[PDB]
RNA sequence: GCUUGAGUCUCGUAGAGGGGGGUAGAAUUCCAGGUGUAGCGGUGAAAUGCGUAGAGAUCUGGAGGAAUACCGGUGGCGAAGGCGGCCCCCUGGACGAAGACUGACGCUCAGGUGCGAAAGCGUGGGGAGCAAACAGGAUUAGAUACCCUGGUAGUCCACGCCGUAAACGAUGUCGACUUGGAGGUUGUGCCCUUGAGGCGUGGCUUCCGGAGCUAACGCGUUAAGUCGACCGCCUGGGGAGUA
C-alpha cells in the first residue's frame, strides 16, 4: 500500500528535496517500494486476480521510467539498482 | 425536506433512538427514501446506522417473533 | 403485523396488516427465486414510474381544443 | 491509535459485578496505551428483542481510542465472557462524546 | 372576498397559487377570470349587488 | 423607454441557448434573452422595413397568437395593409394556386349573402352558408385582396408558427420576425429577438411599423 | 495522442466552421505559424496572433466574406503515415485554380504557386480551399 | 533542451470489485413429544401417490446444505466475464482541489501468455428445494412433450483440463475536434453553504434532436459525424462454420 510514513521518506533519502518528487529515482523507488510492502498481500490468500492488474500497472510503469533512466544517466542507473536493489 | 442528513452534519449514530423510532415503521421495517425525503446517499448511511441497530438490539429486525 | 383495538369495531379490519407489509412477504416465497427477474423488472418498472413525471412536463403545453 | 467505538451488553445477572470489570477493561487500556473517549453505564435498558434466553440486557459504552491488536483480544474476551452476548465496534477516524 | 369579482388575493398571486410570474398579467382561466394584478387596485375594484 | 419597457424579453432557462450567441442572454431570476442586439438591432431594423416598404412589398403581418392576434388586425385594417391573425391554414401561401380559387370562394359568399342566394333558399341551409363564411374570413381575410405574393413579412411568434416562416421560404420571402432564444432563428431576413409573447410589444413594435406604413404608400 | 498537430489545427478549423465562430486557438509552432500566415497572406484566415511568452497560444480569427466560408475544403495531405513526396510537375492543384495546396518546400513553408516561383518541392502539408 | 501528451507524489471519496475465514436471523425436508381431523396435493378436468401403522396443519427444540428482503437507484465496479446482509485481514482500479517535476518515458499488435459465466470429467466432502436417464395417471389416433408425485449426474468449495457463447448499446482500442436540455450517481472551487441554492470543471449511462451519414429504421458529445495510428475479417446462399 506504500505507507505514507516511508514515501516522504525515501522522497527525503533518494530525492534531494523534501518536494522533488517528479525525478527518477524516486517515481520508482517508490513503486519499488510498493511491491517491497505488497509481498503480505501476493503471499497469503494468493487468490486474487483483480489485484493482479493491479500489481501490472505500476510494476510495468515502474520499467518505463527506467525505460527512460536507461537512455539518461546510465551511471545513475546502476547506482539505483545498486543503493535500493530494483533489478532483482 | 429534513435537517438530519443535509444541515445535521456528520453521520446520524444509532445511540439516540429518539429519532430512529421516527425511520423505522412500529414494526421493524424501514421506511422507504421515497416517503421520508432523504438523499439515498444518507439513507443509505442511516441504513448503516439501523443495521447496527439491528446488531446491538436498539431496533430490532421486527416487532415480535 | 397485528392490530388491536379494544372494542370500537364489530369487524376484523386488516387495516394496519395491509399497512404494515402483509402481502409483502408471500409474494417473494410462493415460486422459485429466477436469478434473472430482479435485473429485469427493477429496470423496466422504475423507468416507466418516471415516464408519469415525464408525462405531467409534456401534456400542457398546448392541447387547445 | 485506532477509534473503536465498542458498545456490549452484559447480563442483567452480571449487572453489579461489571462495573468492577470496567475497571479492569479501561485499566487494560490504560496499560496498553490508550485514552477512553466516553465512559457511560446507564444501566439494565429494556431490550430490543429477546437474546435467546432473556430480554432487558445491561448496556455500557466506552468508545475507547486503543491499538487493534488490543481491541481485537478485548472483542475475543468480551465474547469468551459469561456477560457480554453481544459486543461489536467501528472503524476509526471519527469519534464521539455525546452518545445521547 | 372573492377573486374574480373583486381581486388577486395577493399581489399578482393567485389563491390557488398557481399563477406566479409578471408575463401572465392578463391571463384569464376559462373557469375564474381573474386578472391577477396589484393589490393597490384591489381599492378601485368596486362590486355590484 | 427601453421599448416595451424592457424589450430584452425575459425567457427562462429552458430558453435552451444555441441561440446563446444572438443575445449574450443577460438574466434576472427566470433569466432574460438579449440586451444589446435587441436595442440596436431595431433601428437599421426600421431601416430595410422602411425602404422596401416605399418599393411596394406588400407587408404581411403574421400572428395566431390568440391575444395580439387584434395589434394584427390593428397595424393591418387600420392602413390598408394585409393580416394573417388566425389558425394557419397548411398551403395559404404554397398551395396559395388553389387557395386562390378559395378566394374565389370567399369573396363570392360573400356576395352570395348579399344579393346572390340570401334567401332564395330554404332557411336551414341559408344558416350554414353564413357560418362557413365566418370560419374561412377570419384567417383568410388578409390576403383575399391582394394582387401576388407579399414582400415584407412579420411574423410575431416563431415558437408556434414556425411552419409560417417556413411556408414563406418556398418562394423566398423576406422575414421580419421577433423571435427566442430556443425559437427558430435560421432562416430569416431580420431576427429581432427579445420578447414577441407581450400585449405591450406588439403595441409599439406594430406602432412603430404601422408608422412606417403611413410613409411607405407615398 | 492527438498523433497529427496539424491534424489538431484542420479539425479545429474544419469544425470551428463546424461551429462558426470567430477566434479559434490551438498549440502553436515555427510550422503552424508559418501555414496560418500564408493563408493569411491569401485570405483564408484574418490575422493570426503569437501571444503568448514561452507558451505560444495559435490564435486564429476566422475570416467569412459574402456570408459564407472561404476555408470551406480543408484537410491534409501529408499524413503522419502516408508522406507523400511530390516534385514539380506532379504537383497537385487543388480545384483546378480555385483552391491551393500549402508546401513545405526546400526554402519553406508558402504556396505550391510560390513553390514554383522557387522551383522546388517535396513535403505538401495540406490542401486548403 | 522546453511543454499543452502519458504518468508519479502530497491530501481525500462512494461501492453487488475480488480472494480466505467466521458470524446473525429465520425457513423448506426429516426426527421426536402435546392436540386433533378424515381428508391432502393439484389441474381446464382427472389421477398415480399419501393416509386410521393417525399424514397435511399447529407449538418448541435440533443436525445438515444452500441462498441474502424492505433500503434497490437503463444506479455501481470492470478489459471482458461476472457479481447484492455484515464484519475481520490485505489490496487495486476510476476520479478530483491547489502545486512541485522526468520532459513524448506514448498507442496497438500475427505466432504467444493470461482472464474466461455455465457445463462435463478425474479426486476428497456432499445432498434440504429442484432437476437429465426412467417409471406411472392422462389431453390424444400414440407419448419416450406442456402438468403432477419420486429420483441419479449436477447445483456448492478447492486443484487442473476443453479455452466454448446473444463473451451483443450486436457498434474494437487511443487521442483531438463539432450548437443543448430533463435526469440518475459520485467529488470539489467561489459567493451571506444565512436553508435541502447559483455559476464552472471530469468519468459512466438513457431518451428527444442540429451539422453529417444511411437503403431505411435511426446513431447523434458514451456517435453509425470529421481525421490520423494499430489489429482481425468479407467477396451470393446451401455444402459447412463440418470431415
Amino acid at each position: 500500500s506504500l505507507s505514507t510514513e516511508a514515501t516522504a521518506k525515501i522522497v527525503s533519502e533518494f530525492g534531494r528535496d523534501a518536494n522533488d518528487t517528479g525525478s527518477t529515482e524516486v517515481q520508482v523507488a517508490l513503486l519499488t517500494a510498493q511491491i517491497n510492502h505488497l509481498q503480505g498481500h501476493f503471499a497469503e490468500h494468493k487468490k486474487d486476480h483483480h489485484s493482479r492488474r493491479g500489481l501490472l500497472r505500476m510494476v510495468s510503469q515502474r520499467r518505463k521510467l527506467l525505460d527512460y533512466l536507461k537512455r539518461k544517466d546510465v551511471a545513475r542507473y546502476t547506482q539505483l539498482i545498486e543503493r535500493l536493489g530494483l533489478r532483482r | 425536506f429534513c435537517r438530519f442528513t443535509a444541515e445535521g452534519v456528520q453521520e446520524i449514530d444509532y445511540k439516540d433512538i429518539a429519532t430512529l423510532k421516527n425511520y423505522i415503521t412500529e414494526s421493524g421495517k424501514i421506511v422507504p427514501s421515497r416517503i421520508t425525503g432523504t438523499r439515498a446517499k444518507y439513507q443509505r448511511q442511516l441504513a448503516r446506522a439501523i443495521k447496527r441497530a439491528r446488531y446491538l438490539s436498539l431496533l430490532p429486525y421486527t416487532d415480535r417473533h | 403485523i397485528k392490530v388491536r383495538e379494544n372494542e370500537p369495531f364489530d369487524v376484523a379490519l386488516r387495516r394496519f396488516k395491509r399497512s404494515c407489509e402483509k402481502a409483502g412477504v408471500l409474494a417473494e416465497v410462493r415460486r422459485r427465486e429466477f436469478y434473472e427477474k430482479p435485473t429485469t423488472e427493477r429496470k423496466r418498472a422504475k423507468a416507466s414510474a418516471v415516464k408519469r413525471h415525464a408525462k405531467k412536463l409534456a401534456r400542457e403545453n398546448a392541447r387547445r381544443t | 491509535m485506532r477509534h473503536y467505538e465498542i458498545v456490549f451488553m452484559v447480563h442483567p445477572d452480571q449487572s453489579e459485578q461489571v462495573p468492577g470489570m470496567i475497571e479492569r477493561y479501561t485499566a487494560a487500556i490504560t496499560g496498553a496505551e490508550g485514552k477512553i473517549h466516553r465512559l457511560e453505564d446507564w444501566g439494565r435498558r429494556q431490550l430490543a428483542y429477546p437474546i435467546n434466553k432473556l430480554h432487558k440486557a445491561h448496556y455500557v459504552l466506552m468508545n475507547v481510542e486503543a491499538p487493534q491488536e488490543v481491541i481485537d483480544e478485548l472483542e475475543t474476551t468480551f465474547r469468551f465472557n459469561d456477560a457480554v452476548i453481544r459486543s461489536m465496534v467501528m472503524r476509526t477516524k471519527h469519534a464521539v462524546t455525546e452518545a445521547s | 372576498f372573492c377573486a374574480r369579482i373583486f381581486g388577486p388575493v395577493k399581489d399578482y398571486e393567485c389563491l390557488c397559487g398557481k399563477y406566479k410570474r409578471l408575463k401572465h398579467r392578463g391571463v384569464i382561466c376559462e373557469k375564474c377570470g381573474v386578472e391577477v394584478t396589484q393589490t393597490k387596485v384591489r381599492r378601485e375594484r368596486m362590486g355590484h349587488i | 423607454m427601453l421599448k416595451a419597457g424592457v424589450h430584452f424579453g425575459h425567457q427562462t432557462r429552458y430558453w435552451n441557448p444555441k441561440m446563446k450567441p444572438f443575445i449574450f442572454g443577460a438574466r434576472n431570476k427566470v433569466h432574460i434573452i438579449n440586451l444589446e442586439k435587441t436595442v440596436p438591432m431595431f433601428n437599421e431594423a426600421l431601416a430595410e422595413l422602411n425602404k422596401i416598404a416605399s418599393r411596394k412589398g406588400k407587408i404581411l403581418f403574421v400572428g395566431t397568437k390568440r391575444a395580439a392576434s387584434e395589434a394584427v388586425k390593428d397595424a393591418a385594417l387600420s392602413c390598408d395593409q394585409f393580416f394573417v391573425n388566425h389558425r394557419w391554414l397548411g398551403g395559404m401561401l404554397t398551395n396559395w394556386k388553389t387557395v386562390r380559387q378559395s378566394i374565389k370562394r370567399l369573396k363570392d359568399l360573400e356576395t352570395q349573402s348579399q344579393d346572390g342566394t340570401f334567401d332564395k333558399l330554404t332557411k336551414k341551409e341559408a344558416l350554414m352558408r353564413t357560418r362557413e363564411l365566418e370560419k374561412l374570413e377570419n384567417s383568410l381575410g388578409g390576403i383575399k385582396d391582394m394582387g401576388g405574393l407579399p414582400d415584407a413579412l412579420f411574423v410575431i411568434d416563431a415558437d408556434h408558427e414556425h411552419i409560417a416562416i417556413k411556408e414563406a421560404n418556398n418562394l423566398g420571402i423576406p422575414v421580419f420576425a421577433i423571435v427566442d432564444t430556443n425559437s427558430d432563428p435560421d432562416g430569416v431576413d431580420f431576427v429581432i429577438p427579445g420578447n414577441d409573447d407581450a400585449i405591450r410589444a406588439v403595441t409599439l413594435y406594430l406602432g412603430a411599423v404601422a408608422a412606417t406604413v403611413r410613409e411607405g404608400r407615398s | 495522442s492527438m498523433q497529427d498537430p496539424i491534424a489538431d489545427m484542420l479539425t479545429r478549423i474544419r469544425n470551428g466552421q463546424a461551429a462558426n465562430k470567430a477566434a479559434v486557438t490551438m498549440p502553436s509552432s515555427k510550422l503552424k505559424v508559418a501555414i496560418a500566415n500564408v493563408l493569411k497572406e491569401e485570405g483564408f484566415i484574418e490575422d493570426f496572433k503569437v501571444e503568448g511568452d514561452t507558451k505560444p497560444e495559435l490564435e486564429l480569427t476566422l475570416k467569412y466574406f459574402q456570408g459564407k466560408a472561404v476555408v470551406e475544403s480543408i484537410q491534409r495531405v501529408s499524413r503522419p503515415g502516408l508522406r507523400i513526396y511530390k516534385r514539380k510537375d506532379e504537383l497537385p492543384k487543388v480545384m483546378a485554380g480555385l483552391g491551393i495546396a500549402v508546401v513545405s518546400t526546400s526554402k519553406g513553408v508558402m504556396t505550391d504557386r510560390a513553390a514554383r516561383q522557387a522551383g522546388l518541392g517535396g513535403e505538401i502539408i495540406c490542401y486548403v480551399a
